[PDB]
């Protein structure tokens, strides 16, 4: 919370370099996206049988059922 | 060990309780250790000349950044475009953002743009120049210099006086009325025409030029010999031109009942002419009440010769009880206070007198809310401190079968009918809205229930308002109060019935709705705080209540449980209460005023019979401009007001902490925190020299409290100043 | 006009006096 | 779970969902605000609370009023 | 941070003072006054 | 009177709504019966009726009628419970009837109420309605 | 079992006013030009402004709690 | 000296803090006829031991639960306990029962204190007794 | 440390020594009543204020009555 607390401050103040943000101090979740990587590199090499990834959300692409987005890689 | 120097109860403390009780008793000077009343007196006394000194040095202050850093005489040129300047800011935090934001109202650096009025008061008291402003500052310095002085001599012995002096009620409320209050007002009314009017009328009046200057042409002597009607031969004509000889007249006292047309404030000749009146019948009501000579009243004796037939002893031996008692002293002076003050917000908003305060939406807005939110709390103290005198100064003997003791006597009827008809308001007033949002909702609002204030609309008819068709009294052409010659009286017609002023506004349903709501809130504030008040000498559930005092935790899970049983508990109580009426009257008041300036009144008049308008069309549409303070994309000038928004919303549910989760709780929490340190290696080396402890239940009501308050305040107020600085300033 | 550096300087040797006060009643209260 | 379903809501209306265009492309809900916007209280506040709000409080008169009744109820 | 008004060295010399000599020496004179175990 | 409202039929904000009241129940003429029925009111410039609770015998039915109705209904409710709560007091158990309600004498009560003023200042003149100071339990004064 | 019981009668009333107060028939034909339906409300004091329009010519409110998709996953 | 078996205890962090051996701890003994398991006041079961049985606690009222456990939860009611109270002085007081009876029960050589010849409703004003430095209930 | 004080509307019921959790009452023998005892308090000192002897009273305004006052580790309950 307080980390939301700073970027509050440093965007008050007029310094968004300063903030935690992808586009200022990095707080990148290298963990979740190396778990997200493992499971879009599954299916045919960890998973050989399965055909297409558990979910899409960990990486894929977008499936467009009518006009409407249903599951996409979740960032 | 040894803090506080007063309680030795709270100096053998080991706690950290002791620390926050030391705090929290610093000022009860009563219940010091070895308080004499004399003493007592004189430490209350040497206090009052530093919280004079304190008052003197905040005004030298605000001179002294006015003068440094601020825009007087730029904003002097042009007091219609021009942004006032509070101070500059020096905040190594900021950014070049922020900076470049706040470098705002033609500054070279970062300033704040000042909504407390004070640019407009110190231009319709004629001061036009900075060194003016630095050569009061100095003085403001020098006269607390005297006021430190004077109260650190009256504590030193052969200047310490007796007891007999503080209780000389006669003299001393003789002294305040003609010498503090009367010659102050003919003091002030003397500025006004020596400076205010002939500076309204362009010219320099300064402390050089101060001996040789007549006010009027015909001097003094028109006031000695006869009729002051001299003094009003011509008025500021209706062309003036405020700080300028065009439109110029000569009168410094007349009267036509209106506002001068350019700058929309009381006209200054008319201020001056109420200024003297008032200090005329200010002098007279002085010399009321006996001195060293014996022609005066004796309080006593007026208020031992007042009886009935039906009320007991009537008003005998009040005089005693109100002497002897600081807290009903304070209780009469903080409800007089509330309700003066109450009266200012109500009437600068409607009369402003101040030169081009009108236009200064924002500054108006800051000026009301904040009187209304002074009010509440000295209304809130007052209640509190009858209280007080209830617990510790009420004599039951002295004060036998007179109104105090009959008032005693049946406070259940007080406390049942305060009570009977809080819930009528409440009940009705939320039934009708509800109605009125349910009917709005199902696409009919044609089945709403819309009252007209019919008896309101008809006090604005009787006032001189013609847009009724009542046609009675003033409104009326043919009534015997319009026929009476009396000139304010066509001024005073023009100045209610030309809609650009806040002057009786008109009013429909939705002001008659929140009127009762405001109604419902002061009824339940005043049947918490009577409730309050005449409970804490006991109960039923606590008869012994005043052995325990003011102020207590409860008297235990027993009987049935008695959380919140003090009456110090019912002040806490009545806060929450008169916080939501004074939110509920700024809204309303707030609402009102973005409906009058912006031209668009229909929107008040057709939203706010149903709670849905109040939520879409004031709350949620008015917090754009604020929210918008920062974002990813930048900042404006609203980013202080933005990020104090969230401050005070953090503050406020900050207190929801210590108001929803008791002690006890955390006393365990600190208990495992404490065996946490006690086994640390190389923080065993550092120990604590008070034991750490929860707070108590009194300080977590209170604490929890005082965190509402200061959310409450610095949210709504943060909101006020962004919206009507981004819709209009 | 603006003020000047040493009237800003003069006013702070000025307030030394009301803090000197202060510092005596602050100290004459608290016995 | 408020800060936990806040979370879900403004994820999935910022960065999933939409509407796909026939050449690929997808057009968010919130056009992708929470990576900037979701790191500051004042963007929750703003983007995500006071935004989203627009269509309950602008409910009355329509079919969806009721849940205009329930958000003034619950308050 | 800058000011065109007189004597701007004041506000760069005076807001660490006000904001950190005089709090922090104010602090520990306060603490060390209200732990003193002097007399009572 | 009333210069600041217009009789609902010449305020035309009124006639641009009514043409277009929505039915509220399954009859058609809903709308219609709404819009004759609020054309003889006092519509503001808004269009939406306003109701005036001054006293006007003309507004009667804004104000007189409903709340003389509630008062006698009011009356019926509070001197029916009234009534019971006396009947019931010289009982074994008046706690008991408080709980579980004894259904016949409620019901007989309940088809007593149509003469409740009658009672009540009959009640209030034979000195069974008010009590004295000194007979109820006080509070320490 | 008596918890049982009134689960049973909650499951009951969903089936019942998904089969009589219900647009299923419709939906199932024309997925994405219908939403679902399930709750018919009288009309009284104006509350038939909240059966809303649906699709097909129905007027009720619009289902969140995903019945019908689950039906059609149970054939 | 206080004498006495310590229970047989695998230890526990609810136990004596540093207060124990700075200001104050206390003491209770008791005889049991049996070893079985009684419950810690500061948690957890400890096992009590056939003979004399001495246990350091830290607060009072924790010897006191301990003592209307020993009353209370057992068939044969171990009533025979003392409370002391430790200094690290090394003086031990004794504390409960004081007069070797348990002060619900009545025993002659007890001094009536903290007793009012008068009612809870007849205590004085409080204006009354203004800058005296005492309470209502202290006169 | 905490004023326990006993009224003489005590009937000797022992009822706030048995409720009491720090031993600072006894019962002594008395006259003013059938069962020939009233409460005492001669270990106020170890009275932390719980008012468990207050909650045990049955006579109508008890006759037993705590009165928080100067606060020691004692009184506080503190194990620290
Ligand atoms: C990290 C957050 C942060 C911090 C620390 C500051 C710090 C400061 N800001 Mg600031 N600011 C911030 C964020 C922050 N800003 C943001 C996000 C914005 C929005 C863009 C602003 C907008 C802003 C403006 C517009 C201004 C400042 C100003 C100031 C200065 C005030 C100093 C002062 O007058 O005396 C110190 C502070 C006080 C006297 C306040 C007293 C309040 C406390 C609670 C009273 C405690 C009393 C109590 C009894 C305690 C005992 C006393 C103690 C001595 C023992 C200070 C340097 C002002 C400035 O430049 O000063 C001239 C100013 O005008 N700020
Ligand atoms: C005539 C001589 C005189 C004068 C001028 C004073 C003046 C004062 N005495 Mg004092 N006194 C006197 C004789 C006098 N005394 C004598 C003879 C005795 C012996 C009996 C006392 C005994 C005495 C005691 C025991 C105490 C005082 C106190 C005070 C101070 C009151 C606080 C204050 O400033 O309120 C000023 C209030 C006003 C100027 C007006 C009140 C409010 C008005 C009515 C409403 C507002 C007006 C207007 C609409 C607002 C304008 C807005 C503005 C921004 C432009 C004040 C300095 C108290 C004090 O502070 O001690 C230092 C105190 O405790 N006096
Ligand atoms: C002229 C006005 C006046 C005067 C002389 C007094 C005087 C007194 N009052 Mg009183 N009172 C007043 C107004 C006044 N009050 C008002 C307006 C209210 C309603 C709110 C009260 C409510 C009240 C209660 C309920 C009680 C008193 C008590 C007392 C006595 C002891 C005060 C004490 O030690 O407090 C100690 C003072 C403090 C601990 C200061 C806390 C207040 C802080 C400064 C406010 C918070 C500021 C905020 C956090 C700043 C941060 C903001 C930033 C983050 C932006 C004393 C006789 C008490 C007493 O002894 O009664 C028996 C008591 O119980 N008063
Ligand atoms: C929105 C919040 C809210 C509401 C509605 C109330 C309502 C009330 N408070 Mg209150 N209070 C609140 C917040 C609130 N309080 C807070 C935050 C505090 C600070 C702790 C207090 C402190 C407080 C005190 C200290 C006192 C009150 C009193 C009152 C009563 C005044 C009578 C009245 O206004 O009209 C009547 C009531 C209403 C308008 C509200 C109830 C109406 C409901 C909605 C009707 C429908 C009921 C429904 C059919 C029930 C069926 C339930 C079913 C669905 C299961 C009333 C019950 C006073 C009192 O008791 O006076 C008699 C009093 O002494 N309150
Ligand atoms: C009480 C009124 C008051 C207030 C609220 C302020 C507020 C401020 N002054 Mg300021 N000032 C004042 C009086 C006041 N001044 C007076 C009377 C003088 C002498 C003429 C000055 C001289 C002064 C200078 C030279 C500077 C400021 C600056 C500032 C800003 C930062 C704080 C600082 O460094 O202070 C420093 C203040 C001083 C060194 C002078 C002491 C101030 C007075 C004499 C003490 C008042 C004490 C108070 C009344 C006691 C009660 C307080 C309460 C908490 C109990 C801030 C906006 C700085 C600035 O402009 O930043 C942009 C700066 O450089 N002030
Ligand atoms: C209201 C007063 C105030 C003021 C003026 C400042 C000012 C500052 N803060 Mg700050 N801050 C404040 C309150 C304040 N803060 C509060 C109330 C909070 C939060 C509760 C914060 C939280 C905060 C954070 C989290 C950070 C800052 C930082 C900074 C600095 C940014 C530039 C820098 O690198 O400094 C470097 C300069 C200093 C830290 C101090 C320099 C002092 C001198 C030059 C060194 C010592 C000289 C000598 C040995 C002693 C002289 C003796 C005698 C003459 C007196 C800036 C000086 C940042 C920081 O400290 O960066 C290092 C930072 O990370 N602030
Ligand atoms: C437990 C779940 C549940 C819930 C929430 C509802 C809710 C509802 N039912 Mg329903 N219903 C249920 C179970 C449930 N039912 C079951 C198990 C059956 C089979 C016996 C029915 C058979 C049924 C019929 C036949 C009708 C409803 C109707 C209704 C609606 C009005 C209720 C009414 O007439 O009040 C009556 C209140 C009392 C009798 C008291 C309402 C939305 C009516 C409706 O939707 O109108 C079109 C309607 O006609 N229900
Ligand atoms: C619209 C304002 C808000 C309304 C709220 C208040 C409703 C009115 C309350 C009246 C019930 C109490 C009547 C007192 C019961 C009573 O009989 O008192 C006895 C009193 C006769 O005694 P005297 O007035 O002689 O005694 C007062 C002094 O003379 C004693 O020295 O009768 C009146 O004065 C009645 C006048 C109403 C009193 C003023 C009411 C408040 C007005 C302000
Ligand atoms: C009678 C009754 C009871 C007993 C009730 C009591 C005890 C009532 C007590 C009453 C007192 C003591 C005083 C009454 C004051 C009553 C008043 C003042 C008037 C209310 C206003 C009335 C008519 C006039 C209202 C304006 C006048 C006029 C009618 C306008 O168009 C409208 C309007 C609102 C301006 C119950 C409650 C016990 C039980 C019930 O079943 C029976
Ligand atoms: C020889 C003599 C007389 C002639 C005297 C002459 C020729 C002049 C006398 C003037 C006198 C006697 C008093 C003047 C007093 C002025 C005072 C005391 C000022 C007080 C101001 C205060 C306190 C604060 C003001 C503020 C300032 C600084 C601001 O800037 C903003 C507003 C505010 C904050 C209000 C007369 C014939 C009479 C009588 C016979 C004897
Ligand atoms: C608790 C207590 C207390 C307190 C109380 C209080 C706080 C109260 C308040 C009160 C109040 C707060 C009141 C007020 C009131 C007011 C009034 C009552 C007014 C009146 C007015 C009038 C009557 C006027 C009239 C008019 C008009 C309207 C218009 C026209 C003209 C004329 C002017 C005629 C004391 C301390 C005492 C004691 C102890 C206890
Ligand atoms: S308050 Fe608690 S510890 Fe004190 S005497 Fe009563 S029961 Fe015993
Ligand atoms: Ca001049
Ligand atoms: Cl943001």
């Amino acid at each position: 919370f307080g980390l939301y607390i700073h970027n509050d401050t440093m965007r008050a103040l007029g310094r968004p370099q300063d903030m935690f943000s992808d586009t200022a101090i990095q707080l990148q979740p290298i963990f979740a996206q190396w778990v997200q990587h493992l499971h879009t590199l599954a299916p045919g090499a960890t998973a050989p049988n399965a055909l297409a990834t558990a979910s899409y959300a960990f990486g894929g692409e977008t499936i467009a059922v009518a006009g409407k987005v249903a599951m996409m890689p979740i960032t | 060990t040894k803090f506080p120097k007063f309680s030795q109860d709270l100096a053998q403390d080991p706690t950290t309780r002791r620390i926050w009780y030391g705090i929290a008793t610093a000022h009860d000077f009563e219940t010091h250790d070895g308080m004499t009343e004399e003493n007592l007196y004189q430490k209350i006394f040497a206090s009052h000349f530093g919280h004079i000194a304190i008052i003197f040095l905040w005004t030298s202050g605000t001179l002294f950044h006015v003068a440094w850093q601020g825009n007087f005489e730029q904003w002097i040129k042009d007091p219609l475009n021009i942004r006032p300047i509070a101070h500059a800011i020096w905040d190594p935090h900021f950014g070049e953002g922020a900076v470049n934001a706040f470098t705002q109202a033609g500054a070279s650096n970062p300033v704040n743009i000042a909504y407390s009025g004070v640019y407009h008061w110190f231009y319709t008291i004629g001061m036009t120049t900075n060194q003016e402003l630095y050569s009061g500052a100095v003085f403001l310095l020098v006269l607390a210099s005297l006021f430190l002085f004077a109260g650190w001599l009256h504590l030193q012995p052969k200047f310490r006086p007796s007891l007999a002096w503080f209780k000389n009620a006669e003299s001393r409320l003789n002294h305040h009325l003609a010498g503090l209050f009367g010659v102050s007002s003919l003091a002030w009314a003397g500025h006004l025409v020596h400076v205010a009017i002939p500076e309204a009328r362009g010219q320099h009046v300064g402390w050089d030029n101060f001996l040789s200057t007549p006010p009027h042409p015909a001097g003094l002597m028109p006031f000695f010999t006869g009729n002051w009607g001299v003094y009003a031969a011509d008025p500021d004509t209706a062309g003036h031109i405020f700080g300028t000889s065009e439109g110029a007249g000569t009168a410094i006292l007349t009267f036509l009942g209106g506002f001068h047309p350019q700058t929309e404030s009381l006209w200054l000749t008319d201020i001056a002419h109420h200024h003297l009146a008032i200090a005329v019948i200010f002098i007279i009501a002085g010399h009321m009440y006996r001195t060293n000579w014996g022609i005066g009243h004796s309080i006593k004796e007026i208020l031992n010769a007042h009886k009935g037939p039906l009320t007991g002893a009537g008003h005998t031996n009040l005089y005693d009880t109100i002497n002897n008692s600081l807290h009903f002293q304070l209780g009469l002076a903080l409800a007089s206070l509330g309700v003066i003050t109450s009266l200012v917000a109500q009437h600068m908003y409607s009369l402003p007198s101040y030169a081009f305060i009108a236009q200064d939406h924002t500054t108006q807005a800051a000026l009301y809310t904040h009187h209304q939110y002074i009010a509440g709390f000295l209304m809130v103290g007052a209640f509190a401190h009858g209280a007080i005198f209830f617990v510790r100064d009420y004599d039951p003997v002295a004060n036998k079968d007179n109104v105090l003791a009959r008032m005693l006597e049946h406070k259940e009827a007080l406390i049942s009918h305060l009570s009977w008809v809080s819930l009528f308001l409440g009940f009705h007033t939320l039934g009708l809205y509800v109605h009125n949002d349910v009917v709005v909702a199902f696409g009919t609002p044609e089945k709403q229930i819309l009252i007209e204030p019919v008896f309101a609309q008809w006090i604005q008819a009787t006032s001189g308002k013609a847009l009724y068709g009542f046609d009675v009294l003033l409104s009326n052409p043919d009534s015997i109060a319009s026929t009476t010659g009396a000139a304010w009286l066509p001024g005073w017609l023009d100045a209610i019935n030309s809609g650009t002023n806040s002057l009786f506004l008109t009013i429909g349903p939705g002001d008659f709705l929140v009127h009762h709501a405001i109604a419902l809130g002061l009824h339940t504030t005043a049947l918490i705080l009577i409730k309050g008040a005449l409970d804490a000498r006991g109960s039923k559930l606590m008869p012994d209540k005043k052995d325990f005092g003011y102020s207590f935790p409860c008297d235990g899970p027993g009987r049935g449980g008695t959380c919140d049983i003090s009456a110090w508990d019912a002040f806490y109580l009545a806060m929450f209460w008169m916080l939501n009426t004074l939110g509920w009257l700024t809204f309303y008041w707030h609402w009102k005023h973005l409906g009058v300036w912006s031209g668009n009144v229909a929107q008040f008049n057709e939203n706010s019979t149903y709670l849905m308008g109040w939520f879409r069309d004031y709350l949620w549409a008015n917090s754009a401009q604020l929210i918008n303070g920062y974002n990813p994309y930048g900042v404006n000038n609203l980013s202080v007001w933005a990020w104090m928004f969230l401050f005070g919303h953090l503050v406020w549910a900050t207190g929801f902490m210590f108001l929803i989760s008791w002690r006890g709780y955390w006393q365990e929490l600190i208990e495992t925190i404490v065996w946490a340190h006690e086994r640390t290696p190389l923080a065993n080396l550092v120990r604590w020299k008070d034991k750490p402890v929860a707070l108590s239940i009194v300080q977590a009501r209170l604490v929890g409290l005082a965190h509402f308050t200061v959310g409450y305040v610095l949210t709504y107020a943060a909101f006020l100043i962004a919206s009507t600085a981004g819709k209009f300033g | 006009m603006a003020l000047s550096d040493t009237q800003i300087l003069a006013a702070l040797v000025v307030a030394l006096l009301p803090a000197f006060l202060a510092f005596r009643l602050s100290t004459e209260l608290y016995k | 779970l408020s800060i936990v379903i806040f979370h879900f809501s403004w994820k999935m209306q910022s960065d999933v969902w939409g509407t796909v265009s026939p050449d690929g492309s997808v057009t968010h809900v919130t056009l992708g605000n929470f990576a900037q916007s979701a790191i500051t209280i004042n963007g929750w506040l703003r983007d995500f609370l006071w935004a989203q709000a627009a269509n309950v409080i602008n409910s009355y008169g329509s079919a969806l009023s009721a849940y205009g009744i329930m958000f003034l109820a619950g308050h | 941070m800058d000011g065109s008004y007189a004597a701007s060295y004041l506000p760069w010399i005076l807001i660490p003072m006000v904001g950190w000599l005089f709090p922090a020496v104010t602090m520990g004179l306060l603490f060390i006054h209200i732990e003193s175990e002097g007399e009572g | 009177d009333f210069a600041n409202l217009t009789p609902c039929s010449e305020n035309p904000a009124y006639l641009a709504k009514s043409k277009n009241f929505l039915n509220t129940t399954n009859d058609p003429n809903s709308g219609k019966i709404r819009a004759e029925r609020y054309a003889s009111a006092l519509c503001g410039p808004e269009g939406y009726p306003h109701l005036i609770v001054d006293g006007r015998f003309t507004h009667a039915g804004d104000f007189l009628i409903p709340s003389i109705l509630f008062l006698y209904i009011a009356g019926w409710i509070g001197w029916v419970g009234r009534s019971y709560l006396i009947e019931i007091r010289e009982s074994k158990n008046p706690e008991m009837q408080e709980v579980v309600i004894n259904v016949p004498l409620a019901i007989k009560k309940m088809l007593g109420g149509f003469l409740w003023p009658l009672a009540a200042v009959g009640e209030y003149t034979s000195g069974k309605l008010v009590m004295k100071d000194s007979e109820i339990p006080t509070s320490p004064r | 079992f008596g918890h049982l019981a009134v689960v049973f009668v909650w499951l009951s009333g969903m089936y019942f006013h998904g089969a009589k107060f219900s647009n299923y028939e419709g939906w199932l034909a024309d997925p994405t030009h219908i939403k679902p339906s399930a709750q018919v409300v009288w009309p009284i004091v104006g509350q038939g402004i909240l059966n809303g329009d649906v699709g097909g010519g129905f007027h009720g409110i619009q289902i969140t709690s995903g019945l019908f998709y689950l039906w059609r996953a149970s054939g | 000296e206080l004498s006495g078996q310590p229970p047989k205890f695998g230890g526990s962090t609810g136990g004596l803090l540093s207060k124990a051996n700075r200001e104050e701890k206390y003491a209770i003994t008791w005889t049991s006829a049996s070893e079985q398991v009684f419950e810690m006041p500061t948690g957890g079961a400890a096992i009590m031991n056939e003979g004399e049985n001495l246990l350091y606690l830290a607060r009072k009222e924790q010897c006191l639960a301990l003592g209307t456990q020993l009353r209370t939860k057992f068939k044969p009611k171990i009533q025979d306990y003392k409370i002391y109270r430790v200094y690290p002085s090394g003086e031990v007081q004794y504390l409960h029962p004081a007069d070797g009876v348990f002060p619900e029960k009545v025993n002659e050589g007890r001094e009536a204190q903290g007793t009012k010849t008068r009612r809870i409703g007849q205590n004085p004003e409080p204006v009354t007794i203004k800058f005296s430095g005492k309470a209502p209930y202290e006169v | 440390s905490h004023s326990v004080k006993i009224y003489d509307t005590c009937i000797g019921c022992t009822q706030c020594v048995r409720a009491c959790p720090l031993d600072v009452l006894e019962m002594v023998p008395w006259d003013g009543c059938k069962a020939a005892q009233i409460a005492s308090s001669p270990r106020t000192e170890d009275c932390v204020g719980c008012k468990r002897c207050e909650t045990a009273c049955p006579t109508d305004f008890l006759s037993i009555r705590v009165y928080l006052g100067a606060e020691t580790t004692r009184s506080m309950g503190l194990a620290y």
